[PDB]
């Protein structure tokens, strides 16, 4: 917007990093997966 | 010799030079297509520096400017990054209607030169007198710092209102054109003076947006000027000034996110 | 210092009784004065074994401590005390930055020692076995009375007694003997009773009857005698200490491991002294110079690796042991890989260790028994009448029987009491005709007469369980010739027969070639006594000839031998193939030795020693040219007046090699001389006389079961099922494990290059620092590691073992090759991908590449808080340090994301991974763990203060992606070319 562009100078670095974590544990549990098929 | 014979020596060298050459024409290549997903005139993030910081002209050793007023040699450190600054906003550095503009001797509002586009010639910047800077060699004795706020392209710096209470309560509070700039310690041994566009301790809202280097050099931002007559001697001050808005915010760990830190001391 | 325990022992055997007991001031009667014998205690001293000066494991810990990496890791960990303290001082610093990392490096010297302390292990305890050989007490004759004695109290000197069941406590001349039979396995090998008695037998001491010694033990019997020597001077307490006292050395391994260590440590302090220099000319304080060299060092270090190794080598013993082969010493995983020459025993190694009959002479036919353990063969006849004649002598004719409680446990492995030819024969007719016990009920037994050293023949009188005779049998077996002379007839294939000349001559011919086998005959025959002259009460005399012993009737022939193992003859081919030389050293006599090495394949088909060659045509032995044969057979008494030169001369000039009758000592002297040529040598045995050998080993293997105590002790590996068929997977698994660490140093050393390169642009470009010091250790320590681990589990690329042994002096486990690829080549393209990273991030914060260069003196200026962008705006310290973190945070996921292509690559040396496959399902998690890691390093709240990581953007991730596939595809087009043309260009270059 014009003098209420406050949105130019916001990041949502919270939901960054729930999503980076979310994804960080599923690919430990895919690699758990694959690895525990046979031990 | 060391490994091969000469042959070989230099089919490993024909290889690497042409290996090494290779790699750098790719990653040349790779910086080519960066760039042309940049723009000329806007950076594409801007959440790095969001809330402005704000430096002063006195370089100070560590967030300190300690010196003797009963000695010249003392001070005239802190003088050269002082004058370095000022030098700038002389009024031989602005001169005609290009690309400079006469604006409003109090503090006004925004001035939108359109968008950030190339569609127009450099987008003219709103002049400012160092003599606005009333009573700053500089000040020998209780140093006349100057203050500044960081710029950032299409920035609207904007000042609280005077909807509740506030730290320097409603005096002065040009609340909708001004943004404040108020100096702190309990341990109230100073004298605080600021000077200012229009006589007000603020930022004129006139100078803004920042439309960049690209779109407007030249530019001048505004400035504060803040003195500390203290009648006390001979001790570290922790003197803090702070600036206020919707948009300004501080931390904790950056003590220079809207926020001065200066450790004055006239050892003399 | 050993070099006297290594010659062949001196004796007095050869003296008279009386002229012994002078020489020891004793009496042959009433023995020694209590006196005397606490006198010469004094003097000699103790009859024991003092085990040898041992290295505490304080000092063992701490010389890994100070290895090349170790050292430069130290120089770091002080370097950054240093710098901490020259700010202490100076100004007034508030962070933890060098006191932390030099906190860290330093528990990271620390960890890697415990890893290489783990590595270089060494479980002895040789003097202790021996110790355990030596009684608690002895009985001796002092002042003409026996007593019981500390056996440690015994002295040259008195008068010993001993009886079936004790152990010889020192060595003894024997005065007087009674039936007495000594087990002398501990310096032969072989568990057959010898006799002992006063009189001299040979002049070999370790042959004569009239000495005992100690490590050995009384079978039957007893005797008397005097002790000529006790403790470390006995025979094999020599023997002892020479096996305890010989210098380990370091493996092949070890030695690799030193060696690339040197080259990184080389290179490491070249680039570190390299800029420290030209730092200076740059006109960089030394307050930062350190700095910046701390940064070298642990760029350069690849701090993860040696843990890697040790894991890489834990893993691959993981696997042996799961099949059945249990790994003392961490290195010894690898040493059999590289195994050139293996020097086997073989009673109990390359042989069951159990006399078993081989072959069966009736109907004038030769049979050929199973003599495998597992009865792996077939049958040879169950038809024949003959056959169940022959089966009931060898039956009947038998005084052994099966221990109780063993009828779980298969026929041939259970023990029995008895004589080892009777036992054999026992576990004969016991497997092909079922329970002998049975046999030997429905015959009952009236009379015998027991194997006689007159008789030569032992007979037995049987009631004829056939019903319509009740009658009696009688069956006698003995030496071939002696049951030929009392036979008129011949049981052929049912009915008897007359015993013509033509009969007499095939007998022996089947006697010669059974003979020749190497095979210990018998001789069988049985004679249906007229009813008429025996009534069903007659009485037979067994002392007094009551009953015929001559025109009996012959039935046949059995042959018997301690046979090799199922597995032996099909693994020694094996290791054949793989270009190893197997060579036989053993204590037993060299017509069993030779007659083995033939049925194992030591021997191959149509290979002839000198004295073959002098036989078949007829001729002397020394006008036989000895480079016409191929094989050779030694005999101990000769390899004792040879030279080590001579022995050389031996190795070199032949494939086929059989030591027979070696002393223990010998063993060594042959391994040594192996190692002499330059070759990495493998033991194989199960005695105590193959402890010396096993010891000086590169690396012994001792058998489980089979194997005494202190060859265990002497070993590096025990095959816990005496598996033979284990040597060869372990050569196997040796070689592979051998190739992986290739892969996985290459692929652990690539990835320094990313780290050392923004240190030096640092200073060379003055922008601002890519990457620190605390994101290289999130690396080496964190990231690589499971990635670099899984390398170990890869399939081989190629038939491994169809290719020779390494050449330990020219093939090196880190080479030129490595080091053009690693750091030349894959390295450098992942330098680039960090980098572009690093651009990208500041760039879209508005500083582009061109502004960036000469910039850091302003960047790091912690006084200017307004840094002016390409844009025009202005920054603050904390501000642009976020990004520049944000920066080491990318560029660290760029190396992670790069090691993915680099992981696959380092796969394999030559195939493409459209050949191998990904069906290694422990690299796949490498890939999977690394990048969780990474992310939560990234994106866990609390780890921008811990570590300096911050979250990174989507679209940050895929910087390094058009990087990652350029090394697939350069890596895959490269060994393209390898294998298109085996030439030499592509592979003498790059081929690790
Ligand atoms: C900007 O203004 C300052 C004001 O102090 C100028 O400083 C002058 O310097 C000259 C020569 O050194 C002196 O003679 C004067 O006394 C100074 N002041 C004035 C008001 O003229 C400075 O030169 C100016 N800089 C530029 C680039 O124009
Ligand atoms: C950061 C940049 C400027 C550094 C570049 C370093 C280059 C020149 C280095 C890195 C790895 C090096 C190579 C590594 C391996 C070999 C094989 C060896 O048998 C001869 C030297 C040779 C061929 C080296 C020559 C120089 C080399 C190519
Ligand atoms: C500042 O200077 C003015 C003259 O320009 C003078 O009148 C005044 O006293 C000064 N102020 C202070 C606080 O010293
Ligand atoms: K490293
Ligand atoms: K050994
Ligand atoms: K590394
Ligand atoms: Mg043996």
């Amino acid at each position: 917007e014009g003098p209420d562009n406050d949105e130019r100078f916001t990041y949502d670095y919270y939901r960054l990093r729930v999503v980076g974590l979310i994804v960080a544990a599923v690919l430990c549990v895919i690699g758990i997966i694959i690895l525990l098929a046979g031990k | 010799f060391l490994g091969r014979t000469g042959s070989s020596w230099f089919k490993i060298f024909l290889f690497y030079l042409i290996f090494y050459g290779c790699l750098a024409g790719i990653f040349i290549g790779t910086i080519q297509v960066l760039l042309l997903t940049l723009s000329d005139f806007e950076p594409k993030y801007q959440d790095r520096v969001a809330p402005p910081g704000l430096s002063h002209a006195p370089y100070a050793i560590k967030t300190e400017i300690s010196f003797s007023i009963s000695n010249p040699k003392s001070y005239e450190s802190f003088v050269k990054s002082m004058h370095k600054l000022m030098d700038l906003y002389n009024e031989s550095s602005q001169a005609g209607n290009s690309p400079f503009e006469d604006c409003s001797d109090t503090p006004a509002d925004y001035i939108k030169r359109g968008d950030l586009d190339d569609s127009q010639g450099q987008k003219k910047a709103c002049r400012f007198s160092r003599m606005w800077l009333k009573n700053c060699g500089y000040a020998e004795g209780k140093p006349c710092v100057v203050a500044k706020l960081n710029r950032i392209i299409g920035f609207y710096p904007k000042p609280l209102k005077n909807t509740t209470d506030l730290p320097e309560e409603l005096q002065a509070n040009y609340n909708q054109y001004v943004l404040p700039l108020r100096c702190a310690a309990r341990e109230k041994i100073g004298s605080i003076e600021y000077f200012g566009l229009g006589g007000y301790a603020g930022f004129p809202l006139q100078y803004y947006p920042y439309y960049g280097k690209r779109l407007q050099k030249k530019y001048l931002q505004p400035l504060l000027a803040i003195q500390f007559t203290n009648l006390t001697q001979n001790m570290e001050l922790r003197i803090e000034c702070k600036v206020y808005g919707e948009n300004i915010d501080y931390s904790e760990k950056d003590r220079f996110r809207g926020r001065f830190e200066v450790k004055i001391e006239v050892k003399s | 210092l050993d070099e006297l325990k290594k010659e062949v022992s001196m004796d007095d055997h050869k003296l008279s009784l009386d002229e012994l007991h002078n020489k020891y001031g004793t009496d042959l009667t009433r023995g020694l004065t209590n006196a005397r014998a606490k006198e010469i205690l004094a003097r000699d001293g103790p009859n024991s074994l003092t085990p040898p000066p041992t290295t505490p494991e304080w000092i063992k810990f701490c010389r890994q401590l100070f290895g090349g990496f170790s050292i430069l890791l130290w120089i770091g960990a002080i370097l950054c005390f240093l710098a901490y303290g020259i700010q202490a001082a100076t100004e007034d610093e508030p962070a933890n930055d060098n006191l932390y990392l030099g906190v860290v490096l330093s528990t990271v010297v620390i960890v890697t020692g415990c890893f290489s302390y783990y590595q270089e292990a060494k479980s002895s305890r040789i003097m202790d076995s021996f110790k355990n050989m030596v009684p608690q007490q002895a009985l001796v004759i002092r002042d003409g009375e026996k007593s019981t004695i500390n056996a440690e109290f015994v002295v040259a000197g008195d008068l010993v007694e001993v009886k079936g069941g004790d152990r010889i406590p020192a060595d003894l001349r024997i005065i007087s003997a009674h039936g007495c039979k000594v087990d002398n396995s501990s310096l032969t090998g072989e568990s057959e009773p010898q006799t002992r008695s006063p009189e001299f037998s040979s002049e070999n001491p370790l042959e004569t009857r009239n000495i005992a010694f100690f490590s050995t033990n009384c079978v039957e019997g007893t005797a008397r005698g005097v002790v000529v020597y006790t403790g470390d001077r006995t025979v094999m307490g020599r023997i002892a200490t020479l096996a305890s006292g010989l210098e380990v050395g370091r493996t092949p391994i070890a030695i690799e491991i030193e060696h690339f260590i040197h080259i990184i440590t080389g290179v490491a302090v070249f680039l570190g002294v390299s800029f420290f220099i030209l730092s200076l000319i740059l006109g960089y304080s030394w307050l930062e110079a350190v700095i910046f060299l701390i940064g070298i060092i642990v760029a350069n270090v690849p701090e993860g690796l040696l843990a890697t190794v040790t894991v890489c080598l834990t893993l691959t013993a993981k696997r042996m042991a799961r099949k059945n082969c249990l790994v003392k010493n961490l290195e010894a995983v690898e040493t059999l890989g590289s195994t050139s020459t293996i020097c086997s025993d073989k009673t109990g190694t390359l042989t069951q260790n159990r006399m078993t009959v081989a072959h069966m002479w009736f109907d004038n036919q030769i049979h050929e028994a199973d003599t495998t353990e597992n009865q792996s063969g077939a049958a040879f006849d169950k038809t024949s009448a003959t056959w169940s004649a022959l089966s009931r002598i060898a039956a009947l004719c038998n005084r052994a029987v099966f221990q109780a409680g063993q009828d779980n446990v298969p026929i041939l492995k259970r023990s029995v009491a008895g004589d080892a030819s009777e036992s054999a024969l026992l576990k004969c007719i016991e497997l092909c005709c079922g329970s002998v016990q049975g046999m030997r009920d429905r015959n009952p037994k009236i009379v015998e007469i027991p194997f006689n050293s007159t008789n030569k023949y032992q007979l037995s009188i049987h009631e004829n369980e056939k019903s319509s005779e009740s009658r009696y049998l009688l069956v006698m077996k003995g030496a071939p010739e002696r049951i030929l002379d009392r036979c008129s007839t011949i049981l052929l294939n049912g009915a008897e027969e007359p015993l013509k000349e033509d009969m007499k001559e095939a007998f022996q011919n089947a006697y010669l070639e059974l003979g020749g086998l190497g095979e210990r005959v018998l001789g069988f025959c049985h004679f249906a006594l007229p009813e008429d002259k025996y009534n069903e009460g007659y009485p037979f005399d067994a002392d007094e000839p009551n009953f015929p012993t001559t025109d009996l009737c012959f039935v046949g022939l059995m042959a018997m031998i301690d046979p090799p193992r199922a597995a032996v003859p099909d693994a020694v081919g094996k290791c054949r193939s793989a270009g190893i030389k197997v060579i036989m050293v053993t204590g037993d006599h060299p017509i069993t030795a030779k007659a083995i090495a033939k049925g194992v394949g030591i021997i191959s088909e149509g290979n002839e020693t000198i004295e073959d060659i002098a036989a078949r045509l007829n001729i002397p032995i020394g006008q036989v040219n000895p480079r016409d044969a191929k094989a050779c057979v030694v005999h101990g008494s000769d390899l004792k007046d040879l030279s080590t030169e001579v022995l050389d001369d031996i190795l070199h000039y032949h494939t086929e090699i059989v030591f027979a009758r070696t002393s223990p000592q010998q063993k060594l002297i042959i391994v040594e001389g192996c190692q002499r040529q330059g070759a990495i040598v493998a033991v194989t045995g199960d005695g105590v006389n193959d402890s010396p050998a096993l010891k000086k080993a590169d690396i012994g293997v001792a058998m489980g079961i089979s194997g005494s105590d202190v060859s265990k002790q002497a070993a590096d590996m025990i095959l816990l099922d005496d598996n033979f068929a284990s040597i060869v997977t372990g050569v196997e698994e040796g070689r592979l494990i051998f190739d992986n660490l290739k892969k996985s140093i290459a692929y652990t050393l690539t990835s320094n290059i990313p780290e050392i390169t923004p240190f030096l642009v640092f200073i060379i470009g003055n922008v601002p620092l890519p990457l620190g010091t605390v994101t290289i250790l999130c690396i080496d320590l964190g990231t690589d590691m499971v990635p670099a681990i899984s390398l170990a589990y890869e399939q081989a690329e190629s038939d491994i073992m169809k290719r020779q042994p390494r050449n330990p002096k020219t093939d090196k486990l880190v080479n030129e090759r490595l080091i053009s690829m690693a750091y030349g080549q894959i390295g450098m393209i992942q330098a680039l991908g960090g980098f572009f990273s690093y651009f990208v991030i500041l760039a879209e914060n508005g500083f582009l590449p061109m502004d960036l260069i000469g910039k850091r003196v302003r960047w790091d200026d912690r006084w200017i808080s307004d840094v002016e962008d390409s844009f025009g705006q202005q920054w603050t310290y904390e501000q642009r340090k976020i990004v520049e973190f944000t920066c080491h945070t990318s560029f660290f996921i760029s190396i992670v994301v790069v090691q993915w292509a680099d992981l696959i690559i380092c796969k394999t040396r030559r195939n493409s991974i459209f050949q191998q496959g990904m069906k290694n399902k422990i690299l796949i998690f490498g890939l999977f763990e690394e990048t969780a890691l990474a992310a939560f390093l990234s994106y866990c709240p609390g780890t921008d203060v811990a570590l300096r990581m911050y979250p990174l953007k989507p679209s940050w991730w895929f910087c390094a992606f058009p990087y990652s596939l350029i090394i697939f595809l350069y890596d895959e087009m490269r060994r393209f070319i390898i294998r298109r043309s085996p030439g030499g260009w592509v592979e003498q270059e790059t081929y690790y």
